C-alpha cells in the first residue's frame, strides 16, 4: 500500500485482477500437471501466485519499486518455495528465464519507414506474455505511462500477432459522445438475436483499442460520460440500446485502454469508480541497454544500405542512446511546455539518416558523421530559446563522437539541400541563394505581387522546411511572431517541389462542410494522385475535434473513424479501376503517408494545449520559427531601403540602426516582438520619401527654371 | 527629418495616448541626436500631413477639437498601405465617417458573407461594429489578389470595382493575425487627456 | 558538315553590363545582338569582341526574349519591353526606329513572325506591313507561355500544363495535349528532310509528327502529335509521348534542335547535347557562366536561306555571354 502507485486505488480493488489471473493461469495449466510430483507442483503453483501478486499489486510502479516488490515478496513467504525473479518464467514442465525466448530478426532498409514495424526485446515480450494473460483472464485493461513508450506500438504488435485476437483502433476527443463507440464497432459487430451484440469472426475474440482516455471533457457537474459507459460495457458485460430500449448483451467483446498520467497538463483523473473493474499497467521508460540494442539492431539495419562501415555500428548506437540520455537529462518540460523527449524522435531521427543515406550520393566516414549531426540539429536542436543551449549541443556532438568511434559539426556551416541537385549532398550558399532569388523572381511575376525581400534566415528556413518536406508522414509546426513570413514560406516551398496549395475557406462553417472538403482532398489524392499541402492558420479552428482530427491521424498513420461505408465502396470501385481487405488499407495508408502533408501557423506559445500535446508531438517537426534578430533585421532594413536613393548629408546604416535602437525601446517600454510594425514602419517611409522627395524634385525643378528665367 | 517622423507617428503610436507618446516622442528625438541625423526641433505631424481645407472638410462632421483626436483621424486616413482599425467604445468614429461619406457607408454587423460579396461587387465602404465575431475577408485584408483585376473571395470568383475601402471598429477595451495587418487606433481618455484640456481650458 | 560539334572551351567572352536574357546573330554579316533585363542591347562584331558597337537603351523595363528575321532584302529587328511596347529598328551600324506596336495590355514575353505573346491572357495578332489590329484569341481557360507558327499551325502550351493546335483560317483547336506535372516552359515543332523520318504519305503531306517539350522539371518529352481531319477530330485529338530525357540538375530554360543532335540550357551552370537516337548525353558543357544559363542559340540548320556556319552562342544570368568559334 505504501509504496507509488498511479491512479490511485485502493489495495482492495487489485484483488479482482491477481485473483482472476491466478486461476486463469491454473486452468490453462491444469491438464499437465497430472504427471508431476507433490514438491513441483506446489513450486509451480506458488511461482504463478507470486507473479500473480507482483504483475496486480505492483503493475503501476516502476521497475526499482517492482525489484523491492520482488525481493519483499521472496522474503515474505520463505525461501523454501520456488524464488521469483525479473526474468522468471514457466515453459514446457521447467523453470525458465525469459533471456532465451526472444527470436531474432535482420530487416533491410526498404522497412524501417514503415511505423508498425515493431522490434522484439526484453521488456516487450515480457509485457507482450502478460497482456497475453490478463486478456485472456476476461479482465479489462488499462495501460498508463509516460509519452514515447510505444503503448500504440505495443498494442498493435500484441493484437496484429494473434490469431484469438483482432484490433479495432478508436482515439477520442476532446468532445465526446456514446455513438462513436457504436460507430467503431459498428464496421466489426454485427446484432444476433438483437439481444446479443457479437464480432462478425466466430474463432476470434474482438477487442476494442482506445487510447487517451483522460481526454474527454466533464461537464458542468464534475462528471463525464465515456468512461461510465466503458464502464458499463466492461462489468455489466451489456448495455442498453438508446433508440430501441432494450438491453444488449455483449459476451466476447474486450475493452482496452491507454492512457496519460493525470498530472500531464489537460488530462483529467478519473474516479476510481471505472479502474476499479480493470487491471492496470504501469508502461515506462525502457532502460539503456534495452535502448542500446533496439538501436544497434536499427543501425545494423541502416548500415546493411552502406557496408563499408558495417563494424561502426555499436559505437553509434551507443552515441545515439547516451546522447538521448544526457538530452533528456540537461532539459525538461519544467522550463518550457515543448521540451518533450521519446523514443518517437529517435526512431525518426533513424528515419532521416535512411532518407538522406538512401537518397544520396556515394558516402566515406567523415560525410556519414557530419549527416548524423546534420539530422541531429535537424531533430533534437530545432525548437530551442537561446544559442547557449545550441553550442551545448554542439560540445556535446563533439564529445559525444570523439568518446564514441574531426569535421566541422555546427548547424550554420552544415548546409545540406536536395534542390541544387537531384541528390542529397553539400551545397553552395551562392548557388542557393542565387537560385531562391530566381525561384521568387519568378513566383512574384507570375502568382504573388509582392515586390519582396530575401535574406539569410529566411533562405535558411526554406531549407529547413523543405527538408522536413521531402521526407514522408513529414508534418512540421511553424511558431514564431507575426508577419515573419511562415505562410509564404509554406506555400514557396509548395511551389518549388510541386504541391498545390488548397486551404479552408471558414464561424459560418461546420464539421460537415470541413469533412466534404477533407474528403475532396483525399478523394483527388487517391485518383489523381494529387500532392495536398493544406494552410491552417488560427481563425482556421475554432473546435477542438478539428486538433483531434489531426492528432488522430497524425499520431496514427491513418483515421480509423471518417473512412468507412460508402465512400470505402466508391473508393475501392475506383481503385480497382486504377489497380485483401489488409493489405488495401495498408496501402492507403502508405498512399495517403506519401502524399499528404499538414502545416500549422500558430503564432500564440486551445493553442498552449495544441502544443502541450504529446500525442501532437509524434509526427509534428516543431521549427522554432521565433523572432527577428537585430542583425537580421538590419540586413532586411539594408535591403529594402536600397531601392531608395537617399543618401544627402553613409546615412542608410544609421537611420535603418537608429530605427532598430527606437523599437527596441519601445519594446522594452511596452514574450515574442512582432515585425509587423517595423515593416510597416518601412514601408510608409519608403513611399513617403518617394513620393514627397519626387514632388520637392519637380518643385525645386520650377524654382530653377525660374531662377534661369530671371537670372 | 520630418519624413520619418511622420512615417514613424502614423505606424507607431496608434494605441498609446499623450503621456506615453510624448515620452516616445521625446526618447526617439534623444536618439535622433545620437546618430547625428538632421531634423526639425519645433516640428508637429498635424503641421505636417493636415491640410486646412481637409481639416475643415473633417470638421463640418463632428471633428473634436482635441488634438489627439487630430492626430487619431490622421492616422486613419494615413493607413493607405494597411487596413485602418478603429477602437472606440463611446462609437463615435463609426458616426463621424458615417456622416463624413453619407451613402458610400454601407452599415454592416457580425446572410452577411452574400452582404460582403454584393459590397465588394459594387465598390461599398463596409464598417462592422464589435469586430471580435471574426473567414472570406481574410484574402482582402490581406490584399492579395489574381490578377487578370480578380477578387477570389469564398469559393466563387468575383471582380473589384476599384473603390473599395474596409474599415473595421470595435469597442471591447482581438485575433493576433487580425491584428498585425491593422492599424490599430485608440480612443480612450485618460489622466493625460484631462490634463491637456484644464491645462489649455 | 551537318554534324559538327563545338570544343568545349569558349572561344571568347562578351562581357555585358547586365544579366544576358536573349542572343540573336545577323544571318547575312558577322556580327551579334545582346538584349538584356535593364533594357541595353549591345551589339558586338563576331570577331572584334573588344570594343560595343552600339550600346541602345530604348526598354524601359525587362526584354525576357528578341528574335529576328530576314525579308523575302533587309534583317527585321523586333525587341520587346515589360511596360508592354515593341519596337522594330534598322540596322545601318546603329538602330534606326522603324516602327512602334502596341496591344498588349501587360508584360511582353517573346515574338514570333509579326507575333507576340504575354502575360496578358489575350491572343493578339497584328501585320508588320499594316500596324493595325487584326486577330484577338484566347488560346486556354490559363494563359500560354511557349507558342510558334508553322506556316499556318499553333502549338501552345499553357500554364496549366495544356498543349492546343490551331489553324489560322479554320479558327478551331485540332488537337489538346498534355502530360507533364509542370508547365511547361517551351515547345517546337519537328519536321523532317527518328524524328524526321516520316512514316506515311499522309504525314509527309503534314511535315510534323513529332513535338519537343521542355519543363523546370529537368524533363525533355517528346509527343507524337495525333492525326487531324481544319476540322478538328474528336476521336483523333489526343497527343502521347514516347521517350522520356532526364540529366538537368535544374530547369530547363530553352532547347534547341538540329540534324539528330539537340541542345538544351539548364540553371545548373550547364550546357548539354543530346542524341534523338540513343539517348545518350552526347556531351555536357559545365561552368559557362557564374550565374544561370538564360538562353542558347546557332545558325538556324532548319532553314535554308539561313547559312548554318560554324558559330555558337550562350547567354547567362552572370552579366556575360559565351561565344564559340571553332
Ligand atoms: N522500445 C521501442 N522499440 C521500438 N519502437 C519504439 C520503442 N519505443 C517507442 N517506439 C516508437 O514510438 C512509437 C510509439 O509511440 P507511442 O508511445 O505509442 O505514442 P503515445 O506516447 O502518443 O502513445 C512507435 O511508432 C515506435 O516506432
Ligand atoms: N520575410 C518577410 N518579412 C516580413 N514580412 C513578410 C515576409 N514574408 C512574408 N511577409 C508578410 O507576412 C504575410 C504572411 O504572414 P504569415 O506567414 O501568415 O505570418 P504567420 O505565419 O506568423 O501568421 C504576408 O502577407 C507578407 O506580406
Amino acid at each position: 500500500n505504501d509504496l507509488v502507485h498511479i491512479l490511485g486505488v485502493r489495495t482492495f480493488n487489485k484483488l479482482e485482477t491477481a485473483v482472476q489471473l491466478a486461476v486463469h493461469l491454473i486452468s490453462s495449466y491444469r491438464q499437465w500437471f497430472q504427471n508431476l510430483d507433490d514438491k513441483s507442483l506446489k513450486d509451480v503453483i506458488t511461482l504463478l501466485i507470486k507473479r500473480s501478486l507482483l504483475y496486480a499489486l505492483a503493475g503501476d510502479s516502476t521497475g526499482e519499486s517492482q525489484r523491492a516488490f520482488i525481493q519483499t515478496i521472496n522474503t515474505y513467504f520463505g525461501h523454501d518455495s520456488q524464488e521469483l525473479s525479473d526474468y522468471s518464467t514457466i515453459v514446457i514442465l521447467s523453470f525458465s528465464s525469459f533471456c532465451s525466448e526472444i527470436p531474432s530478426v535482420s530487416l533491410e532498409a526498404h522497412e524501417v519507414m514503415r511505423p508498425d514495424i515493431v522490434i522484439p526485446t526484453i521488456d516487450t515480450i515480457k509485457h507482450e506474455k502478460i497482456f497475453y494473460d490478463l486478456l485472456n483472464s476476461k479482465r479489462g485493461i488499462i495501460l498508463c505511462g509516460p509519452p514515447g513508450s510505444g503503448k500504440t506500438m505495443i498494442m498493435n504488435n500484441a493484437l496484429r500477432n494473434s490469431s484469438l485476437y483482432d484490433v479495432v483502433g478508436i482515439n477520442f476527443s476532446k468532445d465526446t459522445t456514446t455513438e462513436h463507440i457504436l460507430s467503431a464497432l459498428h464496421r466489426h459487430t454485427n446484432y444476433v438475436t438483437g439481444l446479443t451484440l457479437l464480432p462478425k469472426s466466430d474463432i476470434k475474440n474482438l477487442v476494442l483499442f482506445c487510447d487517451e482516455i483522460n481526454l474527454p471533457k466533464l461537464d458542468k457537474y464534475g462528471s463525464q460520460n465515456v468512461v461510465l459507459f466503458l464502464r458499463q460495457l466492461m462489468e455489466k458485460q451489456g448495455f442498453w440500446k438508446t433508440p430501441e430500449n432494450k438491453w444488449v448483451t455483449i459476451e466476447r467483446i474486450h475493452i482496452v485502454g491507454a492512457c496519460n498520467p493525470p498530472t500531464d497538463p489537460g488530462r483529467i483523473p478519473m474516479s476510481e469508480r471505472f479502474t476499479r473493474h480493470a487491471a492496470i499497467l504501469y508502461l515506462g521508460y525502457p532502460s539503456g541497454k534495452s535502448l542500446s540494442q533496439i538501436y544497434e539492431i536499427y543501425y545494423k539495419a541502416i548500415f546493411k544500405l552502406v557496408p563499408e562501415f558495417r563494424s561502426y555500428t555499436e559505437p553509434f548506437a551507443r552515441a545515439s542512446v547516451h546522447l538521448y540520455n544526457e538530452c533528456k537529462a540537461r532539459y525538461s518540460t519544467g522550463l518550457q511546455s515543448h521540451y518533450l523527449f521519446s523514443p518517437r524522435e529517435l526512431t525518426r531521427l533513424v528515419r532521416g539518416v535512411y532518407t538522406a543515406i538512401n537518397t544520396g550520393p556515394r558516402q566515406t566516414l567523415r560525410s556519414l558523421i557530419r549527416l548524423w549531426a546534420y539530422e541531429a540539429w535537424r531533430i533534437f536542436a530545432d525548437r530551442l530559446v537561446g544559442v547557449k543551449e545550441k553550442n551545448s549541443f554542439e560540445q556535446l556532438l563533439y564529445e559525444t563522437v570523439d568518446k564514441y568511434l574531426l569535421g566541422n559539426i555546427s548547424s550554420t556551416s552544415l548546409l545540406f539541400s536536395g534542390l541544387l541537385s537531384l541528390d542529397f549532398k553539400e551545397v553552395n550558399k551562392t548557388d542557393l541563394v542565387n537560385f531562391i532569388e530566381e525561384r521568387f523572381k519568378t513566383f512574384c511575376d507570375e502568382e504573388l505581387e509582392v515586390p519582396m525581400v530575401i535574406h539569410e534566415s529566411m533562405v535558411d528556413h526554406i531549407l529547413r522546411i523543405d527538408r522536413a518536406l521531402k521526407q514522408v508522414q513529414g508534418h512540421m509546426m511553424l511558431i514564431g511572431a507575426s508577419r515573419t513570413g511562415k505562410t509564404i514560406l509554406t506555400r514557396f516551398v509548395a511551389w518549388l517541389n510541386g504541391l498545390k496549395i488548397v486551404q479552408p475557406k471558414i464561424r459560418h462553417s461546420n464539421l460537415s462542410d470541413f469533412d466534404m472538403i477533407l474528403k475532396k482532398a483525399i478523394s483527388d489524392c487517391s485518383l489523381k494522385e494529387s500532392r495536398t499541402c493544406l494552410i491552417i492558420d488560427e481563425s482556421n479552428i475554432l473546435e477542438t475535434a478539428f486538433l483531434e482530427r489531426m492528432n488522430t491521424l497524425l499520431a496514427n498513420a491513418d483515421i480509423p473513424d471518417l473512412f468507412q461505408g460508402e465512400e470505402y465502396d466508391k473508393l475501392l470501385n475506383n481503385l480497382r479501376n486504377k489497380t485483401t481487405e489488409q493489405e488495401l488499407y495498408d496501402w492507403f495508408v502508405g498512399e495517403i503517408a506519401k502524399n499528404l502533408h499538414v502545416v500549422f501557423t500558430i503564432c500564440d506559445p486551445k493553442s498552449s494545449a495544441m502544443i502541450s500535446s504529446p500525442a501532437l508531438f509524434n509526427r509534428c517537426i516543431i521549427n522554432w520559427m521565433g523572432d527577428w534578430d537585430t542583425k537580421t533585421m538590419s540586413q532586411v532594413a539594408n535591403n529594402m531601403v536600397d531601392v531608395v536613393p537617399m543618401e544627402f548629408t553613409t546615412i542608410r546604416d544609421a537611420v535603418v540602426n537608429i530605427l532598430i535602437h527606437f523599437d527596441r525601446n519601445f519594446y522594452q517600454k511596452m514574450n515574442p516582438r512582432s515585425p509587423g510594425y517595423f515593416i510597416d514602419g518601412l514601408r510608409a517611409l519608403v513611399k513617403l520619401v518617394t513620393a514627397k522627395y519626387q514632388d520637392l524634385q519637380e518643385n525645386q525643378r520650377f524654382v530653377n527654371v525660374g531662377l534661369e528665367k530671371l537670372n | 527629418g520630418n519624413c520619418i517622423i511622420s512615417s514613424i507617428y502614423e505606424t507607431y503610436f496608434g494605441h498609446l495616448n499623450e503621456r506615453e507618446r510624448g515620452d516616445m516622442l521625446v526618447i526617439l528625438k534623444r536618439l535622433l541626436g545620437k546618430f547625428a541625423v538632421k531634423y526639425d526641433v519645433n516640428y508637429r505631424f498635424i503641421d505636417y500631413l493636415v491640410t486646412l481645407d481637409e481639416k475643415m472638410k473633417w470638421l463640418e462632421c463632428g471633428l473634436d477639437k482635441n488634438d489627439y483626436f487630430l492626430e487619431n483621424m490622421s492616422i486613419v486616413m494615413n493607413s493607405q498601405d494597411a487596413v485602418p482599425f478603429l477602437l472606440d467604445p463611446s462609437s463615435h468614429m463609426i458616426t463621424v465617417i458615417s456622416n463624413y461619406y453619407g451613402n458610400k457607408t454601407v452599415l454592416l454587423s457580425f446572410g452577411f458573407v452574400k452582404r460582403l460579396e454584393n459590397a465588394v461587387r459594387f465598390g461599398s465602404v463596409v464598417i462592422i461594429q464589435d469586430g471580435e465575431f471574426f473567414p472570406i475577408i481574410s484574402r482582402l485584408i490581406s490584399r492579395e489578389f489574381n490578377h487578370a483585376v480578380t477578387v477570389e473571395i469564398g469559393d466563387h470568383e468575383v471582380d473589384v470595382s476599384g473603390d473599395f475601402k474596409l474599415f473595421i471598429h470595435s469597442c471591447d477595451p482581438i485575433p493576433i493575425f487580425l491584428r498585425s495587418r491593422v492599424r490599430l487606433v485608440h480612443f480612450v481618455t485618460n489622466k493625460e487627456s484631462i490634463e491637456t484640456r484644464i491645462f489649455d481650458i | 558538315v551537318l554534324k559538327w560539334i563545338p570544343r568545349n572551351l569558349p572561344s571568347c567572352l562578351i562581357n555585358v553590363e547586365s544579366s544576358v536574357t536573349s542572343v540573336k546573330l545577323h544571318p547575312n554579316l558577322p556580327i551579334v545582338f545582346v538584349a538584356t533585363d535593364h533594357g541595353k542591347l549591345y551589339a558586338f562584331d563576331l570577331f572584334n569582341y573588344t570594343i560595343p558597337l552600339a550600346s541602345l537603351q530604348s526598354h524601359t523595363k525587362a526584354i525576357t526574349s528578341m528574335d529576328v528575321l530576314f525579308t523575302n532584302n533587309y534583317l527585321v529587328i523586333v525587341t520587346a519591353s515589360k511596360d508592354l511596347q515593341i519596337h522594330v529598328f534598322k540596322w545601318v551600324c546603329k538602330f534606326q526606329q522603324i516602327r512602334s506596336l502596341l496591344g498588349h495590355e501587360h508584360i511582353v514575353s517573346a515574338v514570333k513572325i509579326i507575333a507576340s505573346c504575354s502575360r496578358d491572357q489575350t491572343v493578339k495578332i497584328w501585320d508588320f506591313h499594316n500596324g493595325w489590329s487584326l486577330k484577338t484569341f484566347q488560346p486556354h481557360s490559363q494563359w500560354v507561355r511557349s507558342i510558334d507558327v508553322l506556316g499556318d499551325y499553333i502549338i501552345s502550351g499553357s500554364h496549366d500544363t495544356t498543349l492546343r493546335l490551331t489553324h489560322w483560317p479554320s479558327g478551331n483547336g485540332l488537337s489538346v495535349g498534355t502530360g507533364h506535372e509542370f508547365p511547361i516552359e517551351k515547345v517546337k515543332f519537328i519536321h523532317f528532310i527518328r524524328f524526321r523520318t516520316p512514316s506515311t504519305d499522309r504525314y509527309k503531306n503534314w511535315g510534323m509528327q513529332y513535338c519537343v517539350s521542355a519543363s523546370r522539371d529537368r524533363t525533355i518529352k517528346i509527343w507524337e502529335i495525333p492525326l487531324p481531319t481544319p476540322i478538328p477530330n474528336p476521336t483523333d485529338s489526343n497527343f502521347r509521348c514516347v521517350l522520356t530525357l532526364k540529366g538537368h540538375l535544374s530547369w530547363v530554360r530553352d532547347i534547341s534542335i538540329r540534324g539528330q543532335y539537340l541542345f538544351s540550357c539548364a540553371d545548373d551552370k550547364s550546357v548539354r547535347c543530346w542524341d534523338l537516337n540513343t539517348g545518350q548525353c552526347l556531351h555536357v558543357w559545365e561552368k559557362l557562366h557564374t550565374g544561370f544559363v538564360n538562353c542558347l542559340d546557332l545558325d538556324v540548320d532548319f532553314d535554308s536561306n539561313v547559312t548554318p556556319r560554324q558559330m555558337m552562342v550562350t547567354g547567362g544570368l552572370d552579366c556575360k555571354s559565351n561565344v564559340f568559334m571553332r
